[PDB]
RNA sequence: ACACCAUGG
RNA sequence: CGGGAAACCAAAGUCUUUGGGUUCCGGGGGGAGUAUGGUUGCAAAGCUGAAACUUAAAGGAAUUGACGGAAGGGCACCACCAGGAGUGGAGCCUGCGGCUUAAUUUGACCAACACGGGAAACCUCACCCGGCCCGGACACGGACAGGAUUGACAGAUUGAUAGCUCUUUCUCGAUUCUGUGGGUGGUGGUGCAUGGCCGUUCUUAGUUGGUGGAGCGAUUUGUCUGGUUAAUUCCGAUAACGAACGAGACUCUGGCAUGCUAACUAGUUACGCGACCCCCGAGCGGUCGGCGUCCCCCAACUUCUUAGAGGGACAAGUGGCGUUCAGCCACCCGAGAUUGAGCAAUAACAGGUCUGUGAUGCCCUUAGAUGUCGGGGCUGCACGCGCGCUACACUGACUGGCUCAGCGUGUGCCUACCCUACGCCGGCAGGCGCGGGUAACCCGUUGAACCCCAUUCGUGAUGGGGAUCGGGGAUUGCAAUUAUUCCCCAUGAACGAGGAAUUCCCAGUAAGUGCGGGUCAUAAGCUUGCGUUGAUUAAGUCCCUGCCCUUUGUACACACCGCCCG
RNA sequence: CCUUUAACGAGGAUCCAUUGGAGGGCAAGUCUGGUCGCAGCAGCCGCGGUAAUUCCAGCUCCAAUAGCGUAUAUUAAAGUU
RNA sequence: AGCAGAGUGGCGCAGCGGAAGCGUGCUGGGCCCAUAACCCAGAGGUCGAUGGAUCGAAACCAUCCUCUGCUACCA
């Protein structure tokens, strides 16, 4: 959306992108619905819904709309909470679907 | 400008086959020399360099683009 | 002797 | 007077030099005038009235900006008015998005999109797919003169005649090679780490300090009520005086000199001429004349050409309007009474550029390279957008005839190529042969196009238009397929003046028209300059979009693209 | 126990001083590695998003010192009863 | 089963014989720094089916079918 905002790091888009997979204590998820205060309802691609929080690094720099693939890092002590670490675009989401990463219950 | 991936064959160079230094002459007697391979009749060559004993071929390493005898 | 004119990564 | 944070106040004064008498009442912002108890009232409601919890500020006066669907005065065809040509609609060219792909390299979103001189066949070249190379200084250590190390013929192998690798074994000679450190290169990353340059705010009139004055201070005056100007240009007024920058002045350019300087690398005239030609005139045809980029002059000159020095315009003269000041309008004289550009301030922007640089910090890679050769791409096509070229015909198309320019460039050092006359050959593009020019000398008196004068067409998507496509011929080049460019016969699409919107422009200007430079072995629908024909409409305003100055309001200051309530 | 006393009892490597901090308030480093809005720090203002003076450590330095830090009650600062 | 009304652009509809549009939805442009509002253009039709009259119809007539409202409600 256009604005007088020529300031700030101007343009962070490219036709190249490289995949990032899961790690220790780190799962995928699908955004169930949007809440306020930067919070979010999600759903891990296997079990719990695990309400999530958009971390300080992603705030207003990479937007997250409802019903998209995301990579969240689970908390050890708590269970129902997690922090949104990365977002997966449509092509990369379908790529993960091809590599068999996500149990194909949610589609793009 | 991206990194290289694992190859299939990569190998750099031959290893300069280590033949013995010099055994191109034999004596019938001390001061009666014999020569196994012929010296090359070339003008640029100083008539002191030898030829390969390459039966079906005769190859002078100095003239590296010509003067090969086929028998 | 006065039509409409809301909002902001 | 004195007080106060100040706005302001003869009281809000007589206050750290603190005490005339007395009642009510406040203690950071919310929760909240809420819950609960009491009391009053017919009701609505009044009076009294907490706490848990929460938070680093809420708030007051004044200052400087920015903003206002606030007011006053001005201003700009990147604003309008009156108009012109249009663009948006059509075909094609070119750039950007999207899609597709091994890759379709990438920057930039008024102030991106014919912009990066970015018209890419190779190269360029950063992308994709393969293949050689080291051009890895230097230090140390290791091996090494029956010897480190180099290069290569033949068959296989490979796009390849890369000894690349493999079989085989000649040749070179301390230059290498191995290992550890360390360098080196990079059109690799970051323009939000930078220099420099450029663009833009911002084409307008704006900016700043020294001493003095006002305020506790941020700040303010100087820098202005008013008139004037294109202008913070001047006149004046004056708690300011004297100054600096920008404007102006300045430089190039266009208009004028029958005055000066002086010219076969420029000309004129004259006749010396001489010659051709025609009577075209008196005449005979001769003499006199008429045409000449036909030939000469150690003829005379500088009008036309060239280029130097000076001159010339100053609102100077005259009439109105002006506090008779600064200045404005009109007119005579005149080549002209208002040519066009270059240069340009303080402060700033996370504007663009690491892909102009042997400018550059840090990070990355560095021999299986992100430092070279062959092949493909940057041009791929359901679609969206930008700058443009050609048209929609009779104020025209076609075919002949006639007659006029100006700004330029031209033989290259590495780098190998320049501009062409004239003869011949070919329908044409083009070929062969011989000359001139390093240039006011040759192409060249630059026979340019539109325009001018006559033919054929006749309102019919037609002889308008020239897309798309078939077949053939040339040139440049190492190589033309995905047609480089050019020529010839043929095929003959949309398009009958363009919706909502929107761009540029005041006089030799808009528009029509062709010609040079840039890139260029080949090549402009681009851009940068030049001439040629040459209008309609204005002499205004602040309505729309913005800009400048003053007064005013503000809960804004990341500055209205702000803040903020349920 | 102290005091008085014999005999042993020190070379600094042990007969080895700690507790807090080094942006400001507030005395003391823009030293070097690691992390990269995470971990954490921070009474308050505030530090951390790949060149951290504040985080984790090493070195150096500052304060009081056989003591120093923290939670709470309370007094002065408070002319904020 | 019956009465009445209707059958037209994806959807609501207008259209008293000289014959296809309106309002909404859909897609693309415009306007704006940008989004909504607003402006423009485009796409999409067996006028329910079958015959007949008429010089000619989507319209008039006849038969059938399909929706909606209301009673009938019916071995
Ligand atoms: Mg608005
Ligand atoms: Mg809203
Ligand atoms: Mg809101
Ligand atoms: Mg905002
Ligand atoms: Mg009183
Ligand atoms: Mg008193
Ligand atoms: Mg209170
Ligand atoms: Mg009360
Ligand atoms: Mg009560
Ligand atoms: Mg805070
Ligand atoms: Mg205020
Ligand atoms: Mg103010
Ligand atoms: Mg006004
Ligand atoms: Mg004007
Ligand atoms: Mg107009
Ligand atoms: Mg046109
Ligand atoms: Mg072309
Ligand atoms: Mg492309
Ligand atoms: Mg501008
Ligand atoms: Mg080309
Ligand atoms: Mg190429
Ligand atoms: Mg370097
Ligand atoms: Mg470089
Ligand atoms: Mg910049
Ligand atoms: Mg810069
Ligand atoms: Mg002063
Ligand atoms: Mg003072
Ligand atoms: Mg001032
Ligand atoms: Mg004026
Ligand atoms: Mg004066
Ligand atoms: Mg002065
Ligand atoms: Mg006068
Ligand atoms: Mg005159
Ligand atoms: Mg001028
Ligand atoms: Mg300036
Ligand atoms: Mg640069
Ligand atoms: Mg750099
Ligand atoms: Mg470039
Ligand atoms: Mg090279
Ligand atoms: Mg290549
Ligand atoms: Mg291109
Ligand atoms: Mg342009
Ligand atoms: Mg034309
Ligand atoms: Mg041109
Ligand atoms: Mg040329
Ligand atoms: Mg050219
Ligand atoms: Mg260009
Ligand atoms: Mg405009
Ligand atoms: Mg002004
Ligand atoms: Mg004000
Ligand atoms: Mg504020
Ligand atoms: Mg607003
Ligand atoms: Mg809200
Ligand atoms: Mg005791
Ligand atoms: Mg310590
Ligand atoms: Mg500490
Ligand atoms: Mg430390
Ligand atoms: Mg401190
Ligand atoms: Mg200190
Ligand atoms: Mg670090
Ligand atoms: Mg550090
Ligand atoms: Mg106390």
């Amino acid at each position: 959306g256009g604005k007088n905002r020529r300031r700030g790091k101007n343009e962070n888009e490219s036709e190249k992108r490289e995949l990032v997979f899961k790690e220790d204590g780190q799962e995928y998820a699908q955004v169930i619905k949007m809440l306020g205060n930067g919070r979010l309802e999600a759903m891990c691609f296997d079990g719990v819904k695990r309400l999530c929080h958009i971390r300080g690094k992603l705030r207003k720099k990479v937007w997250i709309n409802t019903s998209d693939i995301i990579l969240v890092g689970l908390r050890d002590y708590q269970d129902n909470k997690a922090d949104v670490i990365l977002k997966y675009n449509a092509d990369e989401a379908r790529s993960l679907k091809a590599y068999g990463e996500l149990p194909e219950h949610a589609k793009i | 400008k991206k990194s290289y991936t694992t190859p299939k064959k990569n190998k750099h160079k031959r290893k300069k086959v280590k033949l013995a230094v010099l055994k191109y002459y034999k004596v019938d007697e001390n001061g009666k020399i014999s020569r196994l391979r012929r010296e090359c009749p070339s003008d640029e060559c100083g008539a002191g360099v030898f030829m390969a004993s390459h039966f079906d071929r005769h190859y002078c390493g100095k003239c590296c683009l010509t003067y090969c005898f086929n028998k």
